[PDB]
């Protein structure tokens, strides 16, 4: 029941520039760039250049922003957690 | 003579039929302008421009419809709706993400007054940046060409980067932060295409300013 | 008045979906044709009744229908980037011969490049072939680019400019066909001229075998040589390459053929310093009674823009003196100081032969 | 202009189904509607159309009315769904044309430069490929009449389209297709003499009737002109084939030779292989 919404979020897409407020150019990993407006559920001021946002594959409109742009692998050896070796 | 207002209603009513076709300019299509006539085999004449799609497919559609051929030389970024392949409007500006704007800097918290004892060699600095702006009117009279590049070098700390940006605070110059090694990525042809975008904005925009660092290493 | 409704009827034609382009290969029969879309799939499909005999072709780009995949009308090509290479311009004629040196090098590409168009009969009657390539390196002085650059647009309005940034392309770079595309549209201009600048980057040497990035460099070189090895316009087109040092060419490009002529730059002489001076005067003017020999003599072995900087640097000292002109005593000050500062940065002028 | 027309079974049915519309309510005249043509070239094609209420009085033989509120807005309907489809003319089921038909075309010439009328037939009878087509021109006349507007016959031919044979050609299901090469060509031959020589007798009796009555048509001259083109060979007594006699059998030369050569080896393929496979199963079983 909740799988029907957000099912169209494929795929993660980066925007490029803005000529006007309603319409922005966006590029997706499919290699296809998409100009589109954003849904009334998200304010236009929250869209900044280089922001990966959701999409509706039917309407191509912006759905929800996704904070992480990055990064493939390289994190697991970078991230360190839990303590040891006190003073 | 009053029939102009009568037809003005049906063109706005049919422009509303364009509105539902203008929502939304669903995808980007690279534009290539072309003019050709095909004899048949009665006669069919018209202007038709071959269009691209960023999906790597290429299509064929008549000249838009709406915005005419007056703009522009073959472009990109224009919006087009799903599989109908009609472009409603030609949309700027260029691309892409951080390539368009490397860094957005308003103004530094410090000013050129923060350097002691360097007043002799700051004048050479301050001149080359300031003189093309306010003194440009005097250059066309005397035939003076303003300097472009300036090499600022010294053993660190020399306070070079603080002094550079601080001179852009009082001159209202918009600052753009850039580094030499930032132009190297896994994918070949990135930082190289950036100058094509960067200097295109140098033609579009007025200085302002652009500052880079570590030119000696990258120039090896 | 009614022209608006005409555009409204044009929107009814905009309702038609665009067809898909493709490249034909060959034909099995008249009823079976083999076409291949730019995406790479091949389709054996039927054809409609409105086409003509010119559709068949030996593998010419065509458009395929969205359902039967039949060919409607063939579009020759499409190119986005071409216009940015159309706009390159350089003066001279005179401004090329005004560079002051080297004198015989101005007499080189004059008859080598510009002459084939105006008088092609001179070469074919005697039987001597014009050179198909040239190489200009540096910087013992300046003029590596300008020497070939001014004669580039002096042949005609024809030119095609190539920047080294377009060869690297991207991951799994498809510019292999763009090097073919860029040279394809270079042949749209006749007679064609080809530039290559800063090849010390994209000219990657195979001496010490590195990452496969050095291999795809050679593949881009293959796209250069292939079309220029034709089977197509060859003696008519003039290719030019430039490098910082010619150790990057490898034994292939070091050889003539591909890179034919090698030319360096020398320094001017005395009483010729007054010649190159007159063309550097230009916009900047000074006091009525003067002798420019003090100016240029203090700066020796300098770029034409460096001497042009010395003239502006001496002219930017005028605004500090709140005068239009300056006496030559303060000139030589600003001339000598800045010039001696450039000589300490003149290291690494030694270049391999 | 308009040379030949292509009438689909779909648009022709649009005249036939309207014969059920006003046929149950009656009363006089026929089915009449406005024709939507598809013109890609000099050859004319018709895809769809729309039938309009129409009546023609007898008395009052010159009275006719189309409904043009039906013609205007419904055009914007079919135009919105199909941009290529436009009105090329009108139609009706005839069977023949009264003199009043001159005024139907001239009124709608504001819609199309030349409106082609299509006479159709709801009940197939005779003599062949059905219906009919006319074009509106002015030939005046040789006798000096005031400018005469008379519809000239346009050759009509049926044609097909993709996706339209789904339901159409399904419902018959009783036809044998074809078979090309054996029965297909020979049944035509028996009919080529029938349909060829019946119009021969029908016209030669009306051409004899000319001298008797019905003159004009004089014609003139088209009648005897192409009849004399038929006269390259008459063929009359006897066949005048003295030059074509040895050539007669000489065309049958190789046709009989191959038929003699093929049946010899086809037998060698049929006779041998049958005997082989037969005795292999027959005698080895028992
Ligand atoms: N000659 C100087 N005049 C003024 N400030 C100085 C000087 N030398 C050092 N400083 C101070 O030292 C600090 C360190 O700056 P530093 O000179 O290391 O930057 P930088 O080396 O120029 O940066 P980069 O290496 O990116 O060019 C600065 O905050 C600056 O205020
Ligand atoms: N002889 C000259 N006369 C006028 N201007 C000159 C001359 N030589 C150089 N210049 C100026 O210097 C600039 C650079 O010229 P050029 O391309 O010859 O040098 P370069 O190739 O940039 O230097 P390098 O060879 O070190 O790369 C040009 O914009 C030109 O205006």
């Amino acid at each position: 029941q909740s799988e029907q919404p957000l099912q169209v979020a494929r795929c993660t897409k980066i925007i490029n520039a803005d000529s006007e407020d309603p319409k922005y150019i966006i590029n997706v990993k499919q290699f296809a760039k998409f100009v589109v407006d954003l849904s009334d559920q998200v304010a236009p001021t929250d869209i900044e250049e280089g922001m990966r946002v959701g999409v509706d594959r039917n309407k191509y409109q912006i759905h929800i922003p996704l904070p992480p742009k990055i990064d493939p692998t390289v994190t697991m050896m970078q991230v360190e957690e839990k303590p040891d070796v006190t003073y | 003579t009053h029939e102009l207002q009568a037809m003005k209603d049906k063109i706005k009513e049919n422009s509303e039929k364009i509105k539902v076709n203008k929502t939304l300019p669903y995808l980007v299509s690279n534009v290539i302008e072309l003019l050709d006539v095909d004899p048949n085999d009665s006669q069919r004449k018209g202007k038709c421009a071959v269009i691209k799609t960023s999906t790597r497919q290429t299509y064929f559609l008549p000249v838009i419809g709406l915005v005419d051929a007056e703009k522009l030389k073959p472009g990109d970024l224009v919006g087009v709706n799903k599989d109908s392949y009609l472009i409603l409007e030609t949309l700027p500006t260029e691309y892409d993400s951080r390539v368009k704007a490397m860094e957005v800097d308003e103004r530094p918290t410090e000013q050129y007054s923060d350097i002691g004892g360097l007043d002799k060699q700051i004048q050479e600095l301050v001149e080359a940046i300031v003189l093309p702006m306010n003194h440009k009117e005097k250059f066309e009279n005397l035939g003076i060409q303003p300097p472009k590049g300036v090499l600022m070098y010294g053993p660190p700390g020399t306070g070079k980067t603080l002094l550079a940006r601080a001179c852009a605070a009082q001159t209202k110059a918009t600052f753009l932060k850039l580094a030499g090694p930032q132009l190297v990525q896994m994918f070949i042809g990135d930082g190289a295409k950036l100058v094509r975008d960067a200097f295109a904005l140098a033609k579009e925009k007025a200085p302002s300013i652009i500052f880079i660092d570590e030119l000696d290493a990258i120039g090896t | 008045t009614k022209q608006y409704e005409k555009s409204e009827n044009d929107l009814k034609a905009l309702q038609s979906v665009g067809q898909i382009v493709g490249e034909v290969l060959k034909q099995l029969t008249e009823e079976k044709f083999i076409v291949k879309a730019t995406n790479g799939p091949r389709y054996v499909v039927g054809c409609r009744r409105q086409l003509d005999k010119s559709k068949l072709k030996p593998g010419t780009r065509v458009a395929l229908d969205m359902t039967t995949l039949t060919i409607m009308r063939y579009l020759p090509r499409e190119v986005d980037p071409l216009v940015y290479n159309m706009s390159h311009e350089d003066p001279g004629n005179v401004s090329y011969s005004e560079i002051g040196g080297l004198s015989e090098q101005i007499r080189e590409l004059r008859e080598v490049i510009e002459l084939p168009l105006t008088n092609p009969e001179l070469f074919q009657r005697v039987g001597i072939i014009p050179p198909k390539g040239c190489l200009l390196y540096g910087p013992p002085g300046t003029g590596k680019t300008l020497l070939a650059r001014a004669v580039a647009s002096q042949l005609d309005c024809n030119f095609l400019k190539v920047v080294s940034s377009s060869i690297v392309d991207k991951y799994i770079g498809e510019s292999a066909r763009l090097i073919r595309e860029m040279f394809n549209y270079a042949r749209d201009h006749q007679p064609c001229i080809i530039f290559m600048d800063e090849i010390d980057a994209i000219g990657g040497r195979r001496f010490s075998e590195g990452t496969s990035a050095d291999r795809e460099i050679q593949r881009t070189l293959m796209e250069l040589l292939n079309q220029m090895d034709g089977f197509d316009t060859l003696h008519r087109v003039k290719m030019i390459m430039a490098t910082n040092r010619p150790d990057t060419l490898d034994p292939a490009l070091l050889r003539p053929g591909r890179l034919d002529r090698k030319i360096h730059i020398d320094l001017p002489n005395e009483q010729a310093r007054l010649d190159i001076l007159k063309i550097h005067a230009g916009p900047i003017t000074k006091h009525g009674e003067i002798d420019y020999e003090a100016i240029v003599k203090l700066s020796d072995g300098f770029n034409g823009a460096d001497l042009r900087n010395v003239c502006t640097e001496a002219g930017m000292f005028a605004i500090r003196a709140d005068h239009d002109f300056v006496v030559q005593e303060d000139f030589m000050k600003a001339v000598r100081k800045v010039a001696d500062s450039k000589k300490l940065e003149s290291k690494l002028d030694y270049k391999p032969v | 202009a308009v040379q030949k027309v292509v009438v689909h079974p779909l648009v022709l049915l649009s005249v036939v189904d309207h014969f059920n519309r006003i046929g149950k309510v009656g009363n006089q005249k026929r089915v009449v509607g406005v024709l939507l043509g598809s013109w890609q070239k000099k050859v004319l094609d018709v895809s769809n159309s729309f039938a309009v209420p129409f009546d023609e009085d007898d008395k009052d033989d010159s009275v006719w009315f189309l409904d043009h509120d039906y013609l205007e807005n419904m055009y914007g309907m079919f135009k919105k769904v199909n941009a290529r489809e436009r009105i090329v003319g009108w139609y009706h089921t005839g069977p023949k044309l009264h003199k009043n038909d001159i005024a139907i075309n001239e009124l709608m010439k504001r819609y199309c430069p030349n409106s082609v009328l299509v006479i159709i037939d709801v009940k197939p009878k005779d003599l062949g490929l059905p219906t009919e087509a006319y074009i509106s021109v002015e030939e005046v006349h040789d006798d000096g009449t005031p400018t005469s507007k008379t519809f000239e016959h346009v050759t009509s031919e049926i044609g097909a389209e993709e996706a339209e044979e789904v339901g159409v050609e399904h419902l018959l299901r009783d036809i044998k297709d074809t078979t090309v090469g054996t029965l297909s060509q020979r049944i035509t031959n028996q009919v080529h003499g029938l349909k060829g020589l019946n119009s021969k007798l029908l016209d030669i009796r009306s051409y004899l009737e000319k001298v008797a009555t019905g003159k004009l048509p004089i014609n003139h001259q088209i009648i005897y002109q192409l009849q004399d083109v038929f006269n390259l060979l008459p063929d009359v007594s006897l066949q005048e084939f003295v030059k074509a006699f040895y050539l007669k059998t000489n065309d049958q030369m190789v046709v009989v030779y191959l038929a003699s050569l093929i049946r010899s080896v086809v037998a060698l393929h049929n006779l041998i292989n049958n005997k082989i496979a037969n005795r292999d199963a027959e005698k080895k079983e028992g």
